[PDB]
């Protein structure tokens, strides 16, 4: 559960960080 | 091969390695395919679509029926297109316009290509854009390049009509000097 | 002939041949030929460690130290070498970048040294190739973490 | 190939069973 | 005598003798001699760094870049050293494989660079020594993850 | 020593170093034994099993009485077997055929070696297989290498009738000059 | 541009390379700022204030009107300050003293400079300390530097009075030799 | 010559010593020979954390 939560968190985080470009 | 191609090209050995370098840099010698043209030829075309045109001269380059043939097959054609003769450069561009691969080009056959060019141009033509011009831009072809006045141009019927406009031979050979 | 940034321009000059037949133009622009010379192995002297690279590779990013010409202050004309009094390892990172054009981050580098050498080469830490990017951010945040009246306010001082 | 020559030669000289 | 791939043929040319007297057969085949010359330490220059090894060590697997004969696109007769503008530290593993015949993985490598250099020199990322295999797949999968109308569908897009 | 091994063998220095390279490349010059030959000697002979024959020339090979002799004793006999003289090859083959390690061989003993040969020949013989000719190929062998008709071979008796087999004469030293 | 910098500065190519090395080493070649002077001058002059006069020769070195320009205008001014011409050295020292950016100096204007240097002198002076000597150390200025006796010294009026004092003419040229 | 019971300790090194260049040339890895050399320096051997232990051992 923790693994998947961190997974989704870093997922949308990377998505936003990519959108920064 | 290096020398098996050196005995075929119009370039020297250093002029061959200098392109082998850049080729193997981007492509791990798999083979350059449409996937490479539709990007590098497109990345060179902001405000313009290069794929609609690259789609033709890819398979025009590929003497084989494959979709990713060879770097040797790339440089042998580069030699012709840069430091080749007008007679074979025009044969190559005819094979380009001969989308049917037969040796007989129709009005709409190369209209399919002048549309690709006009699309590669940009989003809006800087003068007024009329979609009849890519129709009539083919007519100005045939009225000079269709000696039979029939509407279908073949190999010699295009060549013997593509050697009198001195300006085009002035234009076909502008790039055989760059190094 | 040319290479590097103009390594694939010959392919474009080959493709341009397809226009001329249908090109009803009276006269296009004559070619833009200019001064040409073959490339050579400019030698980078990083602490005796010897590197060699074509100018074409060196000039893909003239907005930085190597692409620009203010690199000659480290160029030891006595040796034809750009001598650099720096790390012989993080240099390899910048160099393999210039080869690729993308940035990598080795796992075990003191991010302080990393970023300071990046700025030293003018390269921006923001442009790290996402091949290995977020762990650089992790080193970033961890390092940031770790690096962190007479009577009327002497009372305050004694409080806290 | 210049390698199949030598390796095949050994197996050829082997074939001499009657 | 012979080396590279023919490193143990002399023991065979010794053991063949034991069938010659008992060769009651009429005629076996005479040997396959040809032109002769010794090996040489071909010298590679990867970005200023220099490596050396016998040519037969190169010829061991001609299904690669250097293993084949087409390494001459980078042979600089001006140097007589095949010069490559790639990383040598990752090439170091390639050389070592050429010597041994097994490859391994430097754990701290941004898997992108490792794999694309493998491809660059024509190497197969699958024939990695399984003694170090699964971690390669782990880097693979983690990197893969790391890199991851008017009205009718208006309400739709509005929902998700 | 390197020089101490040169003056003993007929090979040269380049050959000796370039061979010790490949020697160490598979075994760390500890000492070569049975198990490494059963794979080196097999790796050049598909469709067959070369262990059973290497099992004989290894004990004939081992100058010592150990189960694994040396690299120095490897080359001291590699010389005799490649560029060595014919009559010494015959004496070493004499040491090879004599499984009982005495100098006295009977029918079944050397037949067990002609088996190994004709066993590693292949799984299915390309002409018709006959298993009684291994009884006769040694039998027809007897009448040559024996002038007493007793059933035993000694070095002189076993050699005095192969010295004139010209095919094995030109075939026993095929690799004395090929490097 | 190193070559275009040589045409302005008076240090040579080696003297420029080895000093640009140290320049780029301590600061990542971004720009020199006030704060940097506020510490590098603090280390070369400890046991006292290092900001009040530092922010004067900073803006003096600051040719344009921003807060941080570049490296080239820094060494081109190092040239004037160390090995520059006397007639330009005194103009530059006046532009240093010229606080109000206009071209005219008031007595309190250079009092602001002397109250800075004597503050920098440290905690306790080797002789007795008095806040009134900075009041006369500027006035002993005007009596020789103010030919009109009005309280305002101008570039020409500061210069006509700063060419005959031999000891400052020796003091301004102290460092055009040391490398 | 601190330990003659090795490849370099014993005299089996001239089989790869090149009198053609007065050097011992060896077709080995440059990032393991350094550890062996460091042993010859001290007499003890360390082990880097990131080596495919197969390569180390061999």
């Amino acid at each position: 559960f923790s693994r998947i939560y961190h997974q989704n968190q870093r997922a949308d985080k990377r998505r936003a960080q990519k959108k920064a470009r | 091969g290096l020398e098996q191609l050196e005995a075929q090209t119009n370039f020297t050995k250093r002029e061959l390695q200098v392109l082998y370098r850049g080729f193997k840099n981007e492509c791990p010698s798999g083979v350059v395919n449409e996937d490479t043209f539709k990007q590098i030829y497109a990345q060179f075309f902001p405000h313009g679509d290069a794929s609609t045109y690259a789609h033709y001269l890819f398979n025009a380059f590929d003497t084989t029926q494959t979709g990713s043939v060879k770097f040797e097959d790339f440089v042998t054609a580069l030699s012709i297109l840069l430091r080749g003769t007008v007679h074979e450069k025009l044969r190559w561009t005819f094979n380009l316009y001969d989308i049917n691969k037969d040796g007989y080009i129709n009005k709409e056959e190369m209209m399919d290509i002048v549309k690709a060019i006009y699309d590669m141009m940009g989003k809006y033509t800087y003068p007024v854009l009329k979609e009849d011009t890519p129709r009539q831009h083919v007519d100005v072809f045939f009225q000079k390049m269709d000696k039979n006045k029939d509407g279908i141009v073949t190999l010699d019927e295009f060549l013997e009509s593509c050697q009198e406009d001195d300006n085009i031979m002035r234009s076909l050979q502008l790039f055989q000097n760059v190094m | 002939m040319a290479a590097g940034v103009a390594a694939w321009l010959p392919f474009a000059r080959a493709a341009a041949i397809g226009w001329m037949p249908v090109a009803n133009c009276p006269m296009p622009l004559a070619p833009a030929d200019k001064n040409k010379r073959q490339d050579e192995l400019i030698v980078l002297n990083v602490s005796g460690r010897r590197f060699q690279t074509w100018r074409t590779t060196l000039e893909r990013y003239p907005d930085t130290l190597l692409g620009s010409t203010e690199k000659e202050f480290f160029f030891n004309e006595d040796t034809k070498e750009y001598f650099f009094d720096r790390d012989p390892e993080v240099f390899r990172c910048v160099l393999n970048f210039y080869r690729t054009g993308k940035l990598h981050y080795p796992r075990y580098e003191c991010i302080s040294a990393y970023d300071d050498e990046l700025a030293f080469y003018g390269i921006l830490p923001e442009i790290i190739g996402d091949c290995c990017y977020e762990e650089y951010k992790d080193r970033k945040r961890e390092n940031a973490e770790r690096l962190m009246l007479s009577f009327r306010q002497t009372m305050w001082r004694a409080f806290e | 190939s210049l390698i199949e020559s030598q390796h095949h030669h050994l197996l050829h000289c082997l074939e001499k069973t009657t």
